[PDB]
């Protein structure tokens, strides 16, 4: 989020329309479903939970 | 005899007391001694019984692996928020102890410090200094140049937040 | 219906859009700017 901002606002102040960089890939030139075009993306969204938090119980108990 | 009348009339009156709707004598009364803005007394002793000592043994159990959530001043939800994503947000002066949370044991959306076990939790010794730290040297120099700089902020109305950050 | 009203406003808590921002090309301005407008819902997921 940080890059996309610097580059956007760095884009923008050189007089042109920023763009913006997709974590896991690009669009597929499909016709069905709009799921199949953007997978990466979703793929690369979808992992949120598991990637930042930890598996094992935040606080304790018992003790 | 005027004892069954007194009676009656405090029975009459116990029946209607409690409509919010009917005005009463006592209402803005005058209080025995003159109005003066008092505060609650800090406790100093706390002795916990065991039922208090298993009762929160078992809320942190319920709560040990809650994922909670917060908004913002644009009535937004913000983010995925695990324990450690409440602790950096709280050491960098993002949230307070006023702002709306939400977890998995709630119903509604309540300030940060009326829900049960969350203070506690993130206030470690180290998120403590941190915030100490943050307050008294980035946030306050900053607030002091901005006042100072943009006219805007009226000085007659100043919020004191930052004053109250390290809490 | 003859019943005062002036002394409220009729809403006991205020109506507030809840939309998130993101920023973007205006086209119109033709400005890089922060906006809350999203695209209907009667052609999200349709059509791209
Ligand atoms: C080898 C690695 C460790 C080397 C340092 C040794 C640490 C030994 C003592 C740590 C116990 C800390 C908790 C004590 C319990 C306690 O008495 O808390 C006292 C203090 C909390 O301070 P308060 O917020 O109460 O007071 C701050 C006041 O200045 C505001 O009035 O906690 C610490 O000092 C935190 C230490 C973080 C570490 C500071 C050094 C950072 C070094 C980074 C490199």
């Amino acid at each position: 989020s940080c890059c996309n901002e610097q580059g956007m606002r760095r884009e923008a102040l050189s007089g042109k329309k920023p763009n913006l960089w997709l974590l896991g890939g690009g669009p597929r030139l499909v016709n069905d479903s709009w799921e199949r075009m953007w997978w990466n993306n979703l793929h690369w969204k979808r992992w949120k939970v598991p990637r930042t938090g930890p598996a094992f119980p935040q606080d304790m108990y018992w003790q | 005899g005027t004892q069954q009348e007194l009676a009656q009339m405090e029975a009459m009156e116990l029946a209607t007391l409690f409509d919010m709707s009917k005005p009463h004598p006592l209402d803005n009364a005058a209080p025995a001694t003159p109005w003066k803005g008092e505060l609650r007394p800090v406790p100093r002793k706390i002795v916990l019984s065991p039922y208090q000592y298993e009762m929160i043994n078992y809320q942190r159990m319920l709560m040990r692996k809650n994922i909670w959530y917060y908004r913002d001043r644009m009535n937004v939800p913000r983010g995925p928020c695990p324990l450690h994503v409440v602790k950096e947000a709280w050491v960098s002066g993002i949230v307070d102890e006023n702002t709306l949370f939400w977890g998995h044991g709630l119903y509604d959306w309540l300030p940060a410090k009326n829900i049960k076990l969350l203070l506690p939790m993130v206030r470690t010794p180290e998120v403590r200094f941190a915030t100490w730290i943050k307050r008294t040297f980035s946030l306050k120099p900053s607030l002091n140049r901005i006042r100072e700089q943009r006219k805007e902020h009226r000085d007659p109305q100043e919020a004191s937040l930052q004053v109250e950050l390290m809490r | 219906v003859y019943l005062p009203e002036g002394e409220k406003s009729f809403d006991i808590t205020s109506m507030t859009t809840t939309l998130p921002f993101y920023a973007g090309w205006d086209e119109s301005l033709k400005k890089f700017v922060v906006t809350n407008r999203l695209l209907s819902r009667r052609d999200a997921g349709l059509s791209v």
